[PDB]
């Protein structure tokens, strides 16, 4: 009897030495999860001592958090280093607060 | 076994030094002489 | 390259040309005037002795074992996956220990080894008590290879593909038969030789085979018809 | 040596000849550019420099030689014999093999040059490894060792070589939004790689044999291997029966995978999926006239001594090829793939023959 | 070829490079090495050397090396009829000649084809 | 240790019958043993050194 | 083509363990095509006394000055066809490769 | 590939069996059961399996305390003395 | 330790063994092959001595050169590699997951895969 | 339907579930080798104790 | 400068020691077992020519060598007859 | 002078043919003794180890030790048995002598007897 459910073959082994848990599929698309990309945010933000990180809410602007334009550079520079990607030319000139910077890293399957 | 075989060898020769043609008889063995000139040891 | 040689030998013809017998007994018999030692070495004919129920099934669970070694060494660990964690404990074990490569081998082998084991052992048992006595050869090879393979294929592999299991059994059983009960490219006389017993002198003899070449003109068929033109 | 008979080399005349006649006409071609205009030369026109040359005369050229071979044949007198040192063959049955791969050939050749003015899709050292593979393998039919034949077939195989590298890789076509990005094709690397590496392991193996034949009885001569398997077989002198399974194993192995045949069949598949359908053409009449038919006469003919322990190896290849290849055929998506596993059916089937055959 | 001697006086090559080792630790009591920033790093012609590793040639002119693979058999195939030249006859010579004019004519298809050079 | 003891009897007993035996219970017609056997002049083929 | 030692992070351990180990045993377990030959310990030295015949007839009559008497022989007299064969190898390989290089 | 040639040029030591066993082959009607002692010759000549076994019997016999001493040879003249004189 | 004859028939096929275990990488695999034609040139060799024949000496020199001509087609190859878009680890050449390589990771050349 | 054409047809299907539509290198030699050894071993195997 | 200390410091020895142990144990247990169980098995040399033979591939050589001695001496014994007959009808 | 220096190298190795000629025939009437000789110091150690090898086979019965020291049917070849065939330096021996013996030789004195 020929099962048309079971769709697995030699070709869809998906089995690696690195990881001890083995992924659920082949295609490493797998994305980062939206606690990980604000953590490692604030991380980042860490070093920009003007912004206060307690009570801090990401739909504010960046110059409302302390940053003018050059810490904005420097401060996008700094995440895109950190997750080790490239923002294109619009996206880096698109972004007006974290949120944005959040969502962007979310739809990323390059993000490490 | 090197040190038995060589024993044997040589008290043949005192033995032959008294008893020419005769068989040397020690232990259980007896050494003898082929005419052709081979001593072997027979039991 | 022969298979089953000592069971399809011709014992009659054998001892006729004088041809050393597959049969005659190998077996050794101590007598008196020999130290105690030599009584007990000569013993080993035992395992000589193909009549020996025990030790026949003994040798075939041992070429199961040893088949289904080599199955798995050759293509069944190679194939199956192993989680990379169990991996990386075996390589640590074989870091902490001298011979540790032994111990993971011993580990992997065990089932296969186990498996032909009993595979042989069953199968030997099967067909020396149950089939041994049928008068249809190939029919009862071809029954008992199918059926028993269907039985194995449900029980080793997963149940589902007895039937494939039942059709390798029947294709084994009709090449055992061809192979292994026949002897076809392993024959040990010429075709049309025999063996003479009678007292008759050759005039007898050469008149018979006269006879039998007038009776063996009649095979052809423009001989028999009738259609052959004058020369 | 105090003579040199005609007789140990009259047979190589032709082929020396032909050989000469090639390879000045191919030297020659490949300058055809170079014309000195002295400065007392005028010219009629203006000399295109930009020219492509259609290989149909080097075609005809072939088939000419290829025809006159035949006739050297047609006018053929002698003994049967051995020349050379005993390493060549002169009998009925090679001549008229040579023969029948000669008049094959110039066929092929014939609708090949039919072909190829409806597009030239192809270069002149493409049919010039054509021309060398048509001279050399009759030569292979010709053999009377292991070790001439083995040389023999290393001097077609770097000519099938040859072949394979002068495909054309680049064609003009109608598809222009492939510009400005880079397209990777990786077809020509798998040919090149699977053909060396299938050539190295029969050319060891083989090697192998033939070492093992000289300890064996001394020669590589078919009859002395033949006669001398037979008379220990007789005499029950050699009683070494697993040397000479392992030789015979190790030489099925060896033409097994030369061949391509069932169990490594695989290979042929990506060499068909690379090549184009005149090198299938040509390779498909080298294979199965010259390679499979000493394949063949190896447990038929060269080696039937040893048949007895052939046999049983045969039979166990042709049972594992069977039961690997009628469930492979049926997941297949590709014209080449089809056209190979056409060719490995009927290699199965004919080995299946050859066993009947020796029974 | 040689004998049991050469190895033998490899080990008393060794031994006579343990004496220059020893004569120039010896050396070392009338010097000081100061540690220093570039003292220890690569000279690059006095500036500062901007790769380690990756220092790639572009190797174009792998033909000849495959072509002196091929030649080197040639020759070491010559030399028997070399060596015993005295013995020769029809045979020998017509097969010595037709060898060297094999070379000669793969060496006049490689000039003309034009592979003995540069490329980029 | 007493395995190491034994060991290294076995050992002298070999090197001694080795040294022995080509001492002794051997032709000496060839120069083989330094400083032992004579490195005298022979004028004969077979003479004992 | 490999101008640092970089290289494919390969571990040995699993075809190892799951393939080369028990083929390698079986193999050796099963594998021994030297009919007879014996080490040269087998029988004392004593025993053999070929290796001290000498034949001065032919010593006499022998001119050859080289070791390469075989190789000529078999090279210029027996296997020329192999050497032909050879070097039309060699020639065909040179085109090949030129038209590889291309 | 049977040259008849040695390693130094010269003849190859089984040389008159092959050509023996030639000569009786294509002589014969039934060569192969009529040249048994020929080529046997030849197959003991290629591969020395008498000397061989010959070999391994001496050596299981030297294994046993058979022979104790052996005659001494006297360069002078062929004659065997025994050890004991 | 072991008979010249056993040794090299061994050590023979115990290349072959090794050839096929190291991972295929072209250059490796084309040293291995020069190494087994080495061999096959010591067993040639050994028993053209055993069995006083002179053609296995023919064949040791028939081996170096077809040794030669094949690694002047594997440097070819090699080359051929450089172009072509391919490593000459051809297990980096397909997309088949492999656990005897700590890092095999492939994925399309994509930055994202949904846009809504 | 089922017994006559269908069980062929799964069968095929199921064994074509295992096999690579595409050689790799490492394939190629493994099998190479396999066929070489087990070759060897089944042939001594039937020599011996078949 | 052979420099032996900078030389042999970073390995002096062996680079696994234990696996050049490994290697060593498995060559010297292979050559016990080729050595002193699988040839001496082969080649059959224990009842080689034996009077009172046990194996029965030496009983097939000894038949195969009695057969042909007899085959040898019929046919010669036949030949000389038919050729002294041939001879003596001659003149 | 190219030419004229080819033919002059071939005027030496005809001079050194003819020396070669007078040496050869000097060589040939040194032969016979040599051989002589030879020949009966081959023939003692045969017969030692013929009446060893008697002595060690007749325990197992007198047909059997002519059945093992029985090699070829047709006796009027001489075929010695061999382990191997020497090829080096026109198949002879250059040393004679241990390994030991081999590598001091060339530096102490008292290891060369002095054939004179
Ligand atoms: C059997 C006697 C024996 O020593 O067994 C130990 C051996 C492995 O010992 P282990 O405890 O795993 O040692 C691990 C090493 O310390 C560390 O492991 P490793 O990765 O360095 O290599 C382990 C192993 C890797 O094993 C292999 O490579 C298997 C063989 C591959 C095919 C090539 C044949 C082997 C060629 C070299 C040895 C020739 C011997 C003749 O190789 C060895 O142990 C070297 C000797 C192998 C003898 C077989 O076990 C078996 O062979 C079983
Ligand atoms: C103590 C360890 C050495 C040892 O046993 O030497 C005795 C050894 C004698 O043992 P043997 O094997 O009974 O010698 C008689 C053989 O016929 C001698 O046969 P052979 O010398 O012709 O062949 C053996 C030679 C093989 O020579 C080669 O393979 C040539 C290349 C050598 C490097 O092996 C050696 O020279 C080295 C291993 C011994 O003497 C030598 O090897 C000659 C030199 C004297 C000993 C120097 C080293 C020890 C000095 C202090 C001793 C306390
Ligand atoms: C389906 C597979 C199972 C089929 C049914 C079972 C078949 C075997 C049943 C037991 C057979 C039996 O005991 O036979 C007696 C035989 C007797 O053999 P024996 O070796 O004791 O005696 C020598 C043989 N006779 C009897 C002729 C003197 O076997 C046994 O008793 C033990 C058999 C199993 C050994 C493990
Ligand atoms: C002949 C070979 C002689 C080698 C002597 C030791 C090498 C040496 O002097 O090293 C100097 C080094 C450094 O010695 P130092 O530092 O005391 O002397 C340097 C020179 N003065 C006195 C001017 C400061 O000594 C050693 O390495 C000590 C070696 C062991 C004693
Ligand atoms: C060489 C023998 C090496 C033996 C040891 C070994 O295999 O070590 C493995 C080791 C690798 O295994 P390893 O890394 O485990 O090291 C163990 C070896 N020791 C003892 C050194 C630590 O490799 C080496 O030792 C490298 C040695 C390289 C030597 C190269 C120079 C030339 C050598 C002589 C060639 C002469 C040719 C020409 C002759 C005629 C003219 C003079
Ligand atoms: C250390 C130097 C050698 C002396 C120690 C070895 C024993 C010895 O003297 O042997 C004599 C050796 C060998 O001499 P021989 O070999 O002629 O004498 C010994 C003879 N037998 C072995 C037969 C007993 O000769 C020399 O040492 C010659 C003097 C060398 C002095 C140093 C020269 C270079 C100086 C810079
Ligand atoms: C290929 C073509 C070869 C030539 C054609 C002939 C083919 C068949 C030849 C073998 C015939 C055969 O198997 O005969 C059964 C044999 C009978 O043995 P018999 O002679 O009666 O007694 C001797 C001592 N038992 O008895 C035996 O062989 C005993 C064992 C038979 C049963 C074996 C069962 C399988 C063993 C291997 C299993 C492998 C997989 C294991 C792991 C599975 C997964 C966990
Ligand atoms: C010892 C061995 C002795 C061998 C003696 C051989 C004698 C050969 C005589 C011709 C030598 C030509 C040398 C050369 O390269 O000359 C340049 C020439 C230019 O071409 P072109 O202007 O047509 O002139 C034809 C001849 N000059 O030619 C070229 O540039 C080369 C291309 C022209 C075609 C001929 C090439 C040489 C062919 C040699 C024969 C090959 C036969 C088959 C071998 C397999």
């Amino acid at each position: 009897f020929q099962d048309n459910q079971d769709r697995s073959r030699v070709e869809t082994n998906s089995a690696t030495w690195a990881h001890n848990l083995p992924k659920e599929n082949k295609f490493n698309t797998e994305t980062l999860e939206k606690q990980e990309v604000e953590s490692r945010i604030l991380k980042v933000l860490s070093n920009f001592e003007q912004v206060n990180l307690k009570n801090l809410r990401w739909e504010q602007n960046f110059k409302k958090l302390g940053l003018d334009s050059l810490d904005q550079t420097a401060l996008l520079a700094s995440i895109e280093h950190e997750f080790t990607i490239l923002f294109p030319d619009g996206v880096f000139e698109g972004f007006e607060n974290l949120e944005q910077v959040v969502n962007y890293i979310l739809k990323n399957i390059n993000a490490v | 076994l090197d040190e038995g075989l060589g024993g044997l060898s040589l008290k043949y020769k005192e033995f032959v030094k008294t008893n020419p043609g005769q068989d040397l008889l020690i232990g259980n063995i007896r050494v003898t002489q082929r005419p052709n000139g081979l001593l072997v040891a027979v039991d | 390259m022969e298979l089953n040689s000592s069971a399809k030998e011709d014992s009659h013809y054998v001892g006729v040309l004088g041809y050393p017998s597959q049969h005659d007994p190998h077996t050794l018999h101590p007598k008196k005037h020999d130290s105690t030692f030599t009584k007990v070495y000569a013993c080993r004919d035992m395992l000589w002795d193909h009549h020996w129920e025990v030790r026949n099934t003994l040798y075939a669970g041992f070429k199961g074992a040893l088949l289904g070694v080599a199955y798995a060494s050759g293509f069944g660990l190679i194939s199956k996956t192993v989680p990379s964690i169990v991996l990386k404990k075996m390589f640590r074990f074989v870091r902490n220990n001298n011979f540790g490569h032994i111990r993971i081998m011993q580990d992997l082998l065990t089932p296969y080894a186990l498996t032909g084991f009993g595979l042989g052992s069953v199968y030997y048992l099967y067909q020396h008590n149950v089939w041994e006595n049928r008068s249809n050869k190939w029919l009862a090879e071809v029954l008992s290879n199918a059926l028993f393979f269907q039985v194995a294929t449900a029980v080793c592999v997963n149940p589902g593909f007895h039937i494939y299991g039942m059709v390798g059994g029947i294709l084994f059983g009709t090449l055992k038969y061809a192979f292994y009960n026949s002897s076809f490219f392993q024959e040990k006389e010429s075709i049309g030789s025999y063996t003479t017993f009678g007292d008759l002198s050759e005039e007898e003899r050469k008149k018979q085979e006269y006879k039998d070449y007038i009776q063996f003109l009649g095979n052809y068929h423009k001989v028999r018809n009738g259609q052959l033109v004058d020369l | 040596l105090l003579r040199l008979l005609v007789s140990e080399y009259i047979f190589f005349l032709p082929v020396f000849t032909n050989l000469f006649i090639y390879w000045h006409i191919f030297f020659k071609n490949n300058i055809n550019l170079v014309n000195k205009k002295n400065n007392w030369d005028k010219s009629i026109s203006v000399k295109n420099i930009i020219i492509k040359q259609n290989p149909s005369f080097i075609i005809r050229l072939n088939l000419l030689l290829n025809s006159l071979m035949v006739l050297y044949l047609i006018t053929f007198n002698g003994y049967s014999s051995t020349f050379w040192w005993s390493h060549f063959k002169l009998n009925n049955y090679s001549l008229y093999m040579y023969l029948l791969v000669i008049i094959f050939n110039n066929y092929f050749l014939y609708i090949t040059e039919k072909h190829i003015k409806i597009l030239n899709n192809y270069s002149i050292d493409y049919f010039f490894s054509i021309i060398n593979i048509t001279l050399f393998i009759p030569m292979i039919f010709l053999s009377n060792t292991l070790f001439t034949f083995f040389f023999l077939i290393e001097l077609v195989s770097c000519a099938i070589f040859y072949k394979f590298i002068v495909s054309k890789i680049s064609f003009k076509n109608s598809n222009y939004k492939d510009n400005y990005f880079s397209i990777f094709s990786k077809n020509y690397l798998n040919v090149l790689f699977y053909q060396y590496w299938s050539s190295f392991f029969s050319s060891v193996m083989i090697g192998f044999c033939i070492i093992y034949l000289f300890s064996l009885t001394g020669s590589t001569e078919w009859s002395i291997i033949n006669f001398i398997v037979a008379s220990n077989n007789q005499i029950n002198y050699y009683t070494n029966n697993i040397t000479l399974l392992f030789i015979c194993l190790t030489l099925i192995i060896g033409f097994i995978i030369k061949l391509g045949i069932a169990p490594i069949q695989l290979y042929k598949i990506e060499i068909y999926k690379g090549l184009p359908f005149l090198s299938i053409f040509f390779y498909t009449t080298f294979y199965f006239l010259i390679f499979f038919l000493f394949f063949s006469l190896l447990f038929i003919y060269y080696l039937s001594a040893l048949n007895n322990f052939f046999w049983i190896i045969l039979l166990i290849i042709s049972i594992i090829g069977i039961f690997y290849i009628i469930s492979i055929i049926f997941d297949i998506n590709l014209f080449k793939a089809f056209l190979a596993y056409s060719t490995i059916i009927n290699s199965i089937s004919f080995i299946l023959l050859i066993i009947a055959i020796i029974f | 070829m040689g004998d049991a001697v050469v190895i033998h006086l490899i080990q008393n090559v060794l031994i006579f490079g343990i004496i220059f080792w020893l004569l120039t630790w010896g050396a070392e009591y009338f010097y000081t090495v100061k540690q220093q920033l570039t003292k220890k790093q690569f000279y690059e012609c006095g500036f500062k050397s901007i790769s380690e590793l990756n220092i790639q040639i572009n190797f174009n002119f792998f033909m000849l090396a495959v072509f002196l693979i091929l030649y080197d058999v040639e020759f070491t195939f010559l030399f028997p009829v070399l060596f015993n030249f005295s013995m020769f006859s029809t045979t020998e010579l017509f097969l010595a000649f037709f060898f060297i004019f094999l070379i000669l004519v793969s060496l006049l298809y490689d000039w003309l084809n034009n592979v003995l050079s540069w490329s980029a | 240790g007493p395995l190491n003891i034994v060991f290294a009897g076995v050992a002298f007993l070999m090197f001694y019958e080795n040294n022995y035996k080509k001492l002794y219970l051997n032709p000496r017609y060839s120069y083989t043993m330094p400083y032992l056997q004579s490195a005298k002049i022979t004028k004969n083929l077979y003479e004992k050194l | 083509l490999n101008i640092d030692g970089l290289h494919l992070k390969y571990n040995h351990n699993i075809n190892n363990v799951l393939y080369y180990t028990p083929s390698l045993v079986l193999f050796l377990i099963f594998f021994n095509i030297d009919y007879f030959s014996e080490l040269e310990l087998f029988l004392p030295l004593e025993l053999s006394f070929i290796d001290i015949y000498d034949d001065y007839y032919e010593g006499f009559n022998n001119s050859i000055m080289n070791d390469f008497t075989p190789l000529t022989l078999s090279y210029y007299s027996i296997n020329s066809a192999e050497f032909i064969i050879i070097g039309l190898l060699l020639l065909l390989g040179s085109v090949a490769c030129v038209n590889l290089y291309k | 590939s049977y040259s008849g040639y040695s390693l130094n040029g010269g003849v190859h030591p089984c040389l008159p069996f092959y050509e023996r066993m030639l000569q009786c082959a294509k002589s014969e009607a039934l060569p192969i059961k009529m040249c048994t002692a020929q080529t046997e010759d030849y197959l003991e000549c290629h591969h020395r399996k008498k000397q061989y076994a010959l070999n391994y019997a001496i050596k299981k016999e030297l294994n046993n305390i058979r022979i104790v001493a052996l005659p001494r040879y006297d360069e002078e003249n062929d004659t065997f003395v025994p050890f004991s004189q | 330790m072991l008979t010249w004859i056993s040794f090299w028939s061994l050590i023979f096929w115990l290349i072959l063994i090794i050839l096929v275990l190291k991972p295929k990488n072209f250059i490796s695999i084309l040293f291995m092959s020069e190494l087994t034609w080495l061999a096959l040139y010591c067993l040639s060799l050994l028993f053209g001595a055993i069995y006083c024949d002179i053609t296995l000496l023919s064949i040791s020199f028939f081996i170096l050169g077809v040794a030669g001509l094949e690694f002047s087609f594997g440097i070819l190859i090699a080359i051929l590699y450089k172009n072509l878009n391919e490593s000459l680890n051809t297990d980096l050449n397909n997309n088949n997951n492999n656990q005897n390589i700590f890092d095999k990771n492939f994925k399309t050349p994509l930055e994202k895969i949904n846009w809504q | 339907e089922y017994l006559t054409k269908k069980t062929i047809d799964s069968f095929i299907f199921n064994n074509n579930r295992f096999n690579f539509i595409n050689l790799v290198e490492s394939k190629y030699f493994l099998q190479i080798l396999t066929l070489i050894l087990y070759l060897f071993f089944i042939t001594i195997f039937i020599l011996f104790y078949i | 400068v052979y420099q032996g200390f900078k030389v042999l410091r970073r390995n002096p020895t062996f680079y696994n020691p234990r696996s050049a142990g490994m290697v060593a144990l498995s060559y010297f247990a292979y050559s016990y077992y080729v050595n002193k169980y699988y040839k001496p098995q082969n080649s059959n040399f224990e009842e080689y020519n034996s009077s009172h033979p046990h194996n029965h591939d030496e009983k097939v050589r000894q038949y195969h060598e009695k057969t042909n001695q007899a085959i040898r001496d019929a046919v010669l014994e036949k030949r000389a007859e038919h050729d002294q007959r041939l001879r003596e009808e001659a003149k | 002078l190219q030419m004229w220096g080819v033919g002059k190298i071939i005027e030496i190795k005809k001079f050194m043919k003819r020396r070669d000629i007078e040496l050869k025939g000097l060589q040939r009437k040194a032969a016979p003794f040599m051989q002589s000789m030879n020949d009966v110091r081959h023939l003692a150690l045969r017969e030692r180890n013929d009446m060893l090898y008697n002595e060690l086979l007749s325990v197992h019965g007198e047909e059997y030790a002519q059945k093992m020291q029985k090699r070829f049917h047709q006796t009027d070849i001489w075929a010695p048995f061999r382990h191997r065939y020497a090829y080096m330096y026109n198949s002879s021996n250059k040393n004679v002598k241990d390994y030991k013996q081999v590598t001091l030789s060339r530096y102490i004195n008292g290891f060369d007897k002095f054939n004179v």
